[PDB]
Protein backbone atom coordinates (compact mmCIF):
# COMPACT_ATOMS: atom_id res chain seq x y z
CA UNK A 1 0.00 0.00 0.00
CA UNK A 2 1.01 3.57 -0.65
CA UNK A 3 1.39 6.15 2.17
CA UNK A 4 0.87 9.90 1.86
CA UNK A 5 3.64 11.74 3.74
CA UNK A 6 2.24 14.31 6.12
CA UNK A 7 3.77 17.26 4.22
CA UNK A 8 1.89 16.39 0.98
CA UNK A 9 -1.40 16.57 2.95
CA UNK A 10 -0.33 19.64 4.89
CA UNK A 11 0.04 21.80 1.73
CA UNK A 12 -3.40 20.47 0.53
CA UNK A 13 -2.10 18.66 -2.53
CA UNK A 14 -4.80 15.91 -2.18
CA UNK A 15 -7.44 18.56 -3.01
CA UNK A 16 -5.81 19.07 -6.40
CA UNK A 17 -5.46 15.29 -6.92
CA UNK A 18 -9.21 14.86 -6.22
CA UNK A 19 -9.99 17.54 -8.86
CA UNK A 20 -7.99 15.36 -11.32
CA UNK A 21 -4.79 17.42 -11.38
CA UNK A 22 -1.41 15.80 -10.70
CA UNK A 23 1.18 17.77 -12.72
CA UNK A 24 0.67 15.94 -16.04
CA UNK A 25 2.77 17.33 -18.90
CA UNK A 26 4.61 19.77 -16.65
CA UNK A 27 8.43 19.52 -16.93
CA UNK A 28 10.28 19.84 -13.58
CA UNK A 29 14.11 19.89 -13.40
CA UNK A 30 15.55 18.70 -10.07
CA UNK A 31 18.94 20.44 -10.17
CA UNK A 32 20.73 18.32 -7.60
CA UNK A 33 22.87 15.18 -7.09
CA UNK A 34 21.11 13.10 -9.74
CA UNK A 35 17.99 10.87 -9.44
CA UNK A 36 18.05 7.07 -9.12
CA UNK A 37 16.00 6.16 -12.22
CA UNK A 38 15.75 2.51 -11.16
CA UNK A 39 13.54 3.35 -8.15
CA UNK A 40 10.08 1.79 -8.74
CA UNK A 41 8.32 4.78 -7.13
CA UNK A 42 9.86 7.32 -9.60
CA UNK A 43 9.67 7.89 -13.30
CA UNK A 44 12.54 9.92 -14.69
CA UNK A 45 11.74 11.48 -18.13
CA UNK A 46 15.25 12.74 -19.00
CA UNK A 47 18.18 14.80 -17.78
CA UNK A 48 21.89 15.57 -18.09
CA UNK A 49 24.97 15.69 -15.90
CA UNK A 50 27.15 18.84 -15.42
CA UNK A 51 29.55 17.00 -13.04
CA UNK A 52 32.76 16.30 -15.02
CA UNK A 53 33.70 13.11 -13.14
CA UNK A 54 30.13 11.72 -12.74
CA UNK A 55 28.57 11.62 -16.20
CA UNK A 56 25.39 9.68 -15.47
CA UNK A 57 22.54 11.87 -14.11
CA UNK A 58 20.46 8.70 -13.46
CA UNK A 59 22.87 7.47 -10.79
CA UNK A 60 22.58 9.29 -7.53
CA UNK A 61 25.71 8.62 -5.46
CA UNK A 62 24.67 10.98 -2.66
CA UNK A 63 20.90 10.16 -2.09
CA UNK A 64 19.79 13.78 -1.78
CA UNK A 65 18.46 14.38 -5.33
CA UNK A 66 16.44 11.15 -5.18
CA UNK A 67 14.75 12.22 -1.91
CA UNK A 68 13.99 15.73 -3.30
CA UNK A 69 12.64 14.16 -6.53
CA UNK A 70 10.26 11.92 -4.58
CA UNK A 71 8.71 14.88 -2.77
CA UNK A 72 8.13 16.55 -6.17
CA UNK A 73 6.86 13.55 -8.06
CA UNK A 74 6.83 10.14 -6.40
CA UNK A 75 4.38 8.02 -8.42
CA UNK A 76 0.71 7.44 -7.58
CA UNK A 77 0.44 3.69 -7.27
CA UNK A 78 0.24 1.04 -4.54
CA UNK A 79 3.81 1.43 -3.24
CA UNK A 80 6.00 3.72 -1.20
CA UNK A 81 5.13 7.36 -0.93
CA UNK A 82 2.93 9.66 -3.03
CA UNK A 83 4.50 12.84 -4.48
CA UNK A 84 3.01 16.36 -4.58
CA UNK A 85 2.79 16.20 -8.43
CA UNK A 86 2.90 12.45 -9.17
CA UNK A 87 2.37 12.82 -12.94
CA UNK A 88 5.05 15.47 -13.53
CA UNK A 89 7.73 14.90 -16.17
CA UNK A 90 10.81 14.65 -13.91
CA UNK A 91 14.28 15.65 -15.15
CA UNK A 92 17.51 14.74 -13.39
CA UNK A 93 19.93 17.68 -13.81
CA UNK A 94 23.02 16.53 -11.93
CA UNK A 95 25.19 19.42 -10.68
CA UNK A 96 26.33 17.98 -7.32
CA UNK A 97 28.76 15.08 -6.92
CA UNK A 98 28.67 12.12 -4.50
CA UNK A 99 29.82 14.47 -1.72
CA UNK A 100 26.79 16.79 -2.13
CA UNK A 101 28.81 19.75 -3.45
CA UNK A 102 29.22 21.49 -6.81
CA UNK A 103 31.10 24.36 -8.40
CA UNK A 104 29.11 27.51 -9.30
CA UNK A 105 29.77 26.82 -12.99
CA UNK A 106 28.15 23.34 -12.75
CA UNK A 107 24.97 24.81 -11.17
CA UNK A 108 24.87 27.50 -13.91
CA UNK A 109 25.35 24.90 -16.65
CA UNK A 110 22.38 22.95 -15.18
CA UNK A 111 20.16 26.05 -15.13
CA UNK A 112 21.15 26.72 -18.77
CA UNK A 113 20.29 23.13 -19.76
CA UNK A 114 16.92 23.54 -18.08
CA UNK A 115 16.18 26.71 -20.07
CA UNK A 116 17.32 25.11 -23.39
CA UNK A 117 15.15 22.05 -22.73
CA UNK A 118 11.96 24.06 -21.97
CA UNK A 119 11.56 23.15 -18.33
CA UNK A 120 8.48 24.65 -16.67
CA UNK A 121 9.82 24.48 -13.13
CA UNK A 122 13.33 24.34 -11.59
CA UNK A 123 13.90 23.12 -8.04
CA UNK A 124 17.28 23.95 -6.39
CA UNK A 125 17.57 22.34 -2.96
CA UNK A 126 21.06 23.78 -2.74
CA UNK A 127 22.93 26.96 -1.96
CA UNK A 128 25.86 28.93 -0.57
CA UNK A 129 26.52 32.13 1.37
CA UNK A 130 27.86 34.28 -1.50
CA UNK A 131 26.36 35.02 -4.87
CA UNK A 132 28.00 35.57 -8.20
CA UNK A 133 26.96 37.80 -11.09
CA UNK A 134 26.96 34.72 -13.38
CA UNK A 135 24.64 32.82 -11.01
CA UNK A 136 22.26 35.79 -10.73
CA UNK A 137 22.23 36.10 -14.49
CA UNK A 138 21.37 32.40 -14.97
CA UNK A 139 18.40 32.48 -12.55
CA UNK A 140 17.22 35.81 -13.95
CA UNK A 141 17.45 34.37 -17.50
CA UNK A 142 15.40 31.33 -16.52
CA UNK A 143 12.69 33.50 -15.00
CA UNK A 144 12.71 35.89 -17.97
CA UNK A 145 12.24 32.81 -20.21
CA UNK A 146 9.12 31.73 -18.27
CA UNK A 147 10.48 29.16 -15.75
CA UNK A 148 9.21 29.00 -12.15
CA UNK A 149 12.45 28.87 -10.08
CA UNK A 150 12.25 27.55 -6.48
CA UNK A 151 15.16 27.10 -4.04
CA UNK A 152 15.80 26.17 -0.42
CA UNK A 153 16.24 29.26 1.81
CA UNK A 154 19.21 27.68 3.65
CA UNK A 155 19.81 26.02 7.04
CA UNK A 156 21.67 28.90 8.80
CA UNK A 157 19.00 29.54 11.43
CA UNK A 158 19.05 32.97 13.08
CA UNK A 159 21.83 35.54 13.54
CA UNK A 160 20.21 38.47 15.38
CA UNK A 161 18.71 40.91 12.90
CA UNK A 162 20.86 39.69 9.98
CA UNK A 163 19.40 37.89 6.99
CA UNK A 164 20.77 34.32 6.71
CA UNK A 165 19.08 33.33 3.43
CA UNK A 166 21.68 31.87 1.02
CA UNK A 167 22.03 32.02 -2.78
CA UNK A 168 20.36 31.41 -5.16
CA UNK A 169 17.31 31.71 -2.85
CA UNK A 170 18.32 35.24 -1.87
CA UNK A 171 17.93 36.57 -5.47
CA UNK A 172 14.58 38.38 -6.00
CA UNK A 173 13.78 36.28 -9.10
CA UNK A 174 13.92 33.00 -7.07
CA UNK A 175 11.26 31.80 -4.63
CA UNK A 176 13.12 31.09 -1.33
CA UNK A 177 11.47 28.42 0.79
CA UNK A 178 11.87 27.93 4.54
CA UNK A 179 11.00 24.86 6.64
CA UNK A 180 8.20 24.22 9.11
CA UNK A 181 7.20 21.04 10.98
CA UNK A 182 3.80 19.34 11.16
CA UNK A 183 2.59 21.91 13.74
CA UNK A 184 3.53 24.80 11.44
CA UNK A 185 6.41 25.81 13.69
CA UNK A 186 9.55 27.07 11.99
CA UNK A 187 12.40 24.53 12.16
CA UNK A 188 15.25 25.96 14.28
CA UNK A 189 17.73 25.53 11.38
CA UNK A 190 15.52 27.36 8.81
CA UNK A 191 17.22 30.53 7.39
CA UNK A 192 15.55 33.88 8.06
CA UNK A 193 15.36 37.34 6.52
CA UNK A 194 13.29 39.63 4.33
CA UNK A 195 14.15 37.38 1.31
CA UNK A 196 12.31 34.43 2.86
CA UNK A 197 9.24 34.03 0.69
CA UNK A 198 7.05 31.04 1.77
CA UNK A 199 7.32 28.01 4.03
CA UNK A 200 6.66 24.30 3.48
CA UNK A 201 7.15 21.08 5.48
CA UNK A 202 10.85 20.31 6.02
CA UNK A 203 11.04 18.20 9.22
CA UNK A 204 10.98 14.35 9.12
CA UNK A 205 9.94 14.22 5.49
CA UNK A 206 9.57 10.67 4.15
CA UNK A 207 10.63 10.22 0.51
CA UNK A 208 12.45 7.88 -1.99
CA UNK A 209 16.13 6.97 -1.47
CA UNK A 210 18.44 5.13 -3.90
CA UNK A 211 18.34 1.32 -4.22
CA UNK A 212 14.59 1.11 -3.70
CA UNK A 213 14.57 2.57 -0.18
CA UNK A 214 12.59 5.26 1.69
CA UNK A 215 13.57 7.49 4.58
CA UNK A 216 12.89 10.69 6.61
CA UNK A 217 15.18 13.70 5.94
CA UNK A 218 15.18 17.27 7.38
CA UNK A 219 16.16 20.55 5.73
CA UNK A 220 15.05 23.49 3.67
CA UNK A 221 16.05 21.01 0.88
CA UNK A 222 12.89 19.07 1.80
CA UNK A 223 10.68 22.17 1.93
CA UNK A 224 11.65 23.52 -1.58
CA UNK A 225 10.27 20.49 -3.58
CA UNK A 226 6.85 20.82 -1.92
CA UNK A 227 6.69 24.30 -3.51
CA UNK A 228 8.17 23.11 -6.86
CA UNK A 229 5.62 20.25 -6.86
CA UNK A 230 2.83 22.73 -5.98
CA UNK A 231 3.87 24.88 -8.98
CA UNK A 232 3.54 21.76 -11.20
CA UNK A 233 0.02 21.04 -9.83
CA UNK A 234 -1.04 24.66 -10.48
CA UNK A 235 0.33 24.57 -14.09
CA UNK A 236 -1.46 21.27 -14.72
CA UNK A 237 -4.81 22.93 -13.77
CA UNK A 238 -3.91 26.29 -15.47
CA UNK A 239 -1.46 25.39 -18.32
CA UNK A 240 -1.39 28.96 -19.68
CA UNK A 241 -0.59 30.69 -16.40
CA UNK A 242 2.81 32.34 -16.52
CA UNK A 243 5.54 31.82 -13.95
CA UNK A 244 4.63 35.31 -12.65
CA UNK A 245 1.06 34.13 -12.03
CA UNK A 246 2.10 30.75 -10.48
CA UNK A 247 4.44 32.56 -8.08
CA UNK A 248 1.83 35.13 -7.12
CA UNK A 249 -0.80 32.40 -6.67
CA UNK A 250 1.43 30.63 -4.13
CA UNK A 251 2.39 33.86 -2.32
CA UNK A 252 -1.15 35.29 -2.21
CA UNK A 253 -2.82 32.19 -0.70
CA UNK A 254 -0.48 31.07 2.07
CA UNK A 255 -1.75 30.47 5.58
CA UNK A 256 0.02 33.29 7.43
CA UNK A 257 2.10 32.11 10.41
CA UNK A 258 4.39 34.43 12.39
CA UNK A 259 6.44 37.49 11.60
CA UNK A 260 7.61 37.54 7.98
CA UNK A 261 11.30 37.69 8.96
CA UNK A 262 10.91 34.14 10.31
CA UNK A 263 7.98 32.75 8.29
CA UNK A 264 7.83 34.82 5.09
CA UNK A 265 4.21 34.81 3.88
CA UNK A 266 3.46 31.54 5.73
CA UNK A 267 2.64 27.99 4.69
CA UNK A 268 1.70 27.32 1.07
CA UNK A 269 -1.80 26.07 0.32
CA UNK A 270 -1.93 24.68 -3.26
CA UNK A 271 -5.71 24.20 -3.10
CA UNK A 272 -6.28 27.96 -2.57
CA UNK A 273 -3.46 28.79 -5.03
CA UNK A 274 -5.07 26.87 -7.87
CA UNK A 275 -8.44 28.72 -7.58
CA UNK A 276 -9.01 31.76 -9.79
CA UNK A 277 -9.53 34.13 -6.88
CA UNK A 278 -6.80 34.30 -4.29
CA UNK A 279 -6.74 35.12 -0.60
CA UNK A 280 -4.97 33.88 2.55
CA UNK A 281 -6.58 31.31 4.87
CA UNK B 1 25.72 22.08 23.70
CA UNK B 2 28.34 23.56 21.34
CA UNK B 3 27.11 23.58 17.73
CA UNK B 4 29.19 26.39 16.09
CA UNK B 5 32.95 27.12 16.25
CA UNK B 6 33.61 30.76 15.19
CA UNK B 7 36.97 30.65 17.03
CA UNK B 8 38.18 28.19 14.36
CA UNK B 9 38.00 30.63 11.42
CA UNK B 10 41.56 31.24 10.13
CA UNK B 11 42.97 28.08 11.80
CA UNK B 12 44.32 25.06 9.93
CA UNK B 13 41.85 22.40 8.82
CA UNK B 14 43.86 19.95 11.04
CA UNK B 15 43.38 21.95 14.22
CA UNK B 16 39.68 22.50 13.39
CA UNK B 17 39.16 18.70 13.02
CA UNK B 18 40.92 18.05 16.34
CA UNK B 19 38.88 20.64 18.24
CA UNK B 20 35.53 19.63 16.73
CA UNK B 21 36.14 15.96 17.53
CA UNK B 22 36.89 16.83 21.19
CA UNK B 23 33.52 18.57 21.47
CA UNK B 24 31.58 16.15 19.26
CA UNK B 25 33.53 12.86 18.97
CA UNK B 26 30.96 11.22 16.67
CA UNK B 27 31.01 14.14 14.17
CA UNK B 28 31.06 13.29 10.48
CA UNK B 29 33.45 15.83 9.08
CA UNK B 30 33.63 16.76 5.44
CA UNK B 31 36.16 19.22 4.01
CA UNK B 32 35.10 21.32 1.00
CA UNK B 33 36.46 24.34 -0.85
CA UNK B 34 35.00 27.62 0.32
CA UNK B 35 32.59 29.08 -2.25
CA UNK B 36 31.14 25.78 -3.44
CA UNK B 37 27.41 25.17 -3.48
CA UNK B 38 26.06 22.31 -1.31
CA UNK B 39 22.81 20.41 -0.80
CA UNK B 40 20.47 21.94 1.81
CA UNK B 41 19.65 18.95 4.01
CA UNK B 42 20.18 19.26 7.76
CA UNK B 43 22.21 16.46 9.36
CA UNK B 44 22.75 16.75 13.15
CA UNK B 45 25.81 14.40 13.02
CA UNK B 46 27.66 16.35 10.29
CA UNK B 47 30.13 19.23 10.41
CA UNK B 48 31.24 20.71 7.09
CA UNK B 49 34.62 22.50 7.05
CA UNK B 50 34.98 25.05 4.24
CA UNK B 51 38.62 25.81 3.49
CA UNK B 52 40.51 28.36 1.46
CA UNK B 53 43.17 27.39 -1.11
CA UNK B 54 45.77 27.33 1.73
CA UNK B 55 43.69 24.67 3.70
CA UNK B 56 42.73 27.16 6.45
CA UNK B 57 39.12 27.47 7.71
CA UNK B 58 37.31 30.21 5.77
CA UNK B 59 33.73 30.00 7.16
CA UNK B 60 32.35 29.41 10.72
CA UNK B 61 32.00 25.64 11.19
CA UNK B 62 28.55 24.56 12.43
CA UNK B 63 26.61 21.40 12.84
CA UNK B 64 24.22 20.51 9.99
CA1 LIG C 1 3.70 5.64 -4.74
NA1 LIG D 1 14.34 35.13 -3.58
Amino acid sequence: AQSVPYGVSQIKAPALHSQGYTGSNVKVAVIDSGIDSSHPDLKVAGGASMVPSETNPFQDNNSHGTHVAGTVAALNNSIGVLGVAPSASLYAVKVLGADGSGQYSWIINGIEWAIANNMDVINMSLGGPSGSAALKAAVDKAVASGVVVVAAAGNEGTSGSSSTVGYPGKYPSVIAVGAVDSSNQRASFSSVGPELDVMAPGVSIQSTLPGNKYGAYNGTSMASPHVAGAAALILSKHPNWTNTQVRSSLENTTTKLGDSFYYGKGLINVQAAAQHHHHHH
Amino acid sequence: MKTEWPELVGKSVEEAKKVILQDKPAAQIIVLPVGTIVAMEYRIDRVRLFVDRLDNIAQVPRVG
